């Protein structure tokens, strides 16, 4: 009847020195990849009707979705950095790299099926189809999601002090941009197929960054145990089936932002059109530098599950706080440069072709949801991220869609100039997470009382 | 001449039986006897006994939610006892 989210603030003693700061260069090697994209958004500008994103962001559906599963070992493997064998911890790293290759060949297979956007029911440039050499970014770049899960099962095994990935997913991107075009139209290379061939380039570099795992059983002791990855243990082998209900819970919960896909791209669908399909140089600028935000926790997620093995019970979940809060400093000290600043005279026609002469009723949610969500997932990559607990964190987001279902058709009927108006209970559906989660992260840093079953020792 | 197998932890039970996972940095010359009873004083004592760096093991936890106190034992150099340490935290 008042506080069923327990003793709030306690996530503080003298932890001013929580240095989950390499867990920034885990998501700055993720700007590193975030940003090839634009170099082939405006790389396949050379081709005009190479709007290509037309598959390339309907591919990375069964990337980021399946990817959910995969980066769901982030605890699995950091938490057994409080065990000993990086190669039993690693015979997961392997057992999954089998997964990231095995579910990798479903990206790579459900991608096969995928190719039938020969379908129609609503609005132009989201059904239309004249010439589709999308045909081939659909495969030439959907034939990759095999190697490309294994190429994430990488930093799904940099859950233990490295980002040898900021090394590569940089000289991965650089490698691709030469490459990128030598297919769109190129040299010696297969120079022709260029609208797909920006992605035969992209996908070619997934496979190169695939062996920028292989090449980092290099700096110290092993995470190489690629002895036959096989499973079989009863009817079917876990440490794999175990990956299962960290995976489901996250993918099907990356189907949060997977209908924050069909809400957002179905309210350009009334006669809303113009500056309402400018809700994408808008919310693609959520995405843009929401990625370094959000994903400190989707990296901090180690330094919690890790310090669970290394049995520092909430000497970790009472860093889950002073990590919740530290880019929650930047949550607000850059929710300011969002409702404030614009897309001004340096915005040309890049990641989405529309800049000059449209409204800032697009900054009107660069606050609404903006830091009242910033973290309301980094509280998940710290829950899940710490524990089992995406188990129905899954059902965390069965509201951050089904609660903002009706403030879906509650802009199109709006009280105010409610361009941010179905961003109603999709900022209030979406700060019923200031609760749901960070309620189980005080039901939860309250299980490391129950678990901390001897409060201190002898000496 | 020293101090105890100096960690404490029983994480949880399997609400009948319990996990006891404590310090053991090596062993010594090597060995653990672990005491076994409530804190009731009545219900006599029993003994698990283990090897290596393994005060990190698990009990037969018979009786229900009942308070239970159980110490571990160091053994060393001298076939004697390098000190003992207990927590009481039951089911
Ligand atoms: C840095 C990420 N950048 C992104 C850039 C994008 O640019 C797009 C341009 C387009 N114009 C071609 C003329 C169309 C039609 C869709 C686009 C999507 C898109 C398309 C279909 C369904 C969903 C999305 C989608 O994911 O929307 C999120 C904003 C998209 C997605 C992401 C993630």
């Amino acid at each position: 009847l008042d506080r069923f989210s327990f003793s709030v603030f306690l996530k503080e003693i003298r932890l001013l020195t929580a240095l989950a700061l390499p867990m920034l260069l885990a998501q700055v090697a993720q700007v590193g990849i975030g940003f090839v994209d634009t170099v082939m958004a405006g790389g396949a500008g050379k081709e005009d009707l190479a709007a290509v994103a037309l598959g390339s962001s309907a591919f990375a559906t069964v990337y980021i979705t399946f990817m959910g599963i995969m980066a769901a070992l982030n605890p699995m493997i950091a938490q057994l950095y409080g065990a000993g064998k990086t190669g039993e911890a690693g015979e997961t790293g392997r057992q999954g790299i089998w997964f990231g290759l095995i579910l990798g060949i479903f990206g790579m297979i459900l991608m096969w099926a995928a190719i039938t956007p020969f379908r129609n029911w609503l609005t132009l440039s989201d059904y239309v189809e004249g010439t589709m050499a999308q045909y081939m970014l659909f495969t030439s770049l959907a034939m990759p999601a095999a190697m490309v899960h294994r190429a994430l099962h990488a930093y799904a095994s940099s859950l233990n002090r490295p980002r040898l990935i900021m090394l590569v997913s940089f000289a991965a991107f650089v490698l691709n941009v030469p490459l990128n075009y030598i297919f769109v139209y190129g040299k010696f290379g297969m120079p022709a197929l260029g609208g797909a061939g920006c992605g035969v380039a992209t996908m070619a570099v997934f496979w190169f960054s695939a062996l920028a795992l292989w090449i980092y059983i290099a700096k110290e002791k092993f995470f190489r145990p690629f002895g036959l990855t096989a499973k079989f243990g009863k009817p079917d082998w876990a440490v794999f089936k175990q990956i299962w209900k960290i995976g489901a819970p996250i993918g099907l919960s990356y189907f949060l932002e997977a209908s924050a896909f069909s809400f957002i791209v179905f309210l350009i669908a009334p006669f809303g059109e113009d500056y309402v399909a400018a809700q994408q140089v808008g919310i693609s600028l959520s995405g843009i530098l929401y990625m370094i935000p959000q994903s400190v926790g989707s990296a901090g997620t180690v330094r919690i599950g890790f310090s669970l093995g290394r049995r520092e019970f909430s000497r970790a979940r009472y860093i889950s706080g002073v990590s919740l809060v530290s880019g929650w400093v930047l949550a607000v000290i850059t929710v300011l440069s969002l409702v404030l600043f614009r897309s001004p005279l340096a915005s040309m026609y890049n990641d989405d072709p529309a800049v000059l002469s449209i409204a800032s009723t697009v900054l009107l949610f660069a606050g609404l949801f903006q830091p009242a969500d910033f973290t309301q997932c980094i509280a998940s990559y710290a829950l899940r991220g710490y524990k089992v607990t995406k188990v129905p964190m899954f059902i965390h987001a069965a509201a951050f869609w089904g609660c903002g279902l009706l403030p879906g058709y509650l802009l199109a009927y709006r009280f105010d100039m409610g361009i941010y108006g179905f961003w109603t209970a999709l900022i209030a559906s979406l700060t019923i997470a200031a609760v749901a989660l960070v309620w189980c992260l005080e039901k939860y840093s309250m299980e490391l009382v129950k678990s901390h079953k001897a409060v201190s020792s002898g000496l | 001449v020293s101090s105890v197998p100096t960690k404490l932890e029983v994480v949880a039970a399997t609400p009948t039986s319990l996990l006891i996972s404590w310090d053991a940095r090596g062993e010594y010359v090597v060995y653990y006897r672990i005491t076994y009873g409530e804190t009731g004083g009545n219900s006599p004592v029993q003994e698990f006994t283990v090897p290596g760096s393994s005060s990190t093991a698990t009990i037969s936890g018979l009786s229900p939610g009942v308070d239970y106190t159980i110490t571990v034992y160091a053994r060393s150099y001298y076939w004697g006892w390098y000190s003992p340490i207990s927590i009481n935290y039951r089911t």
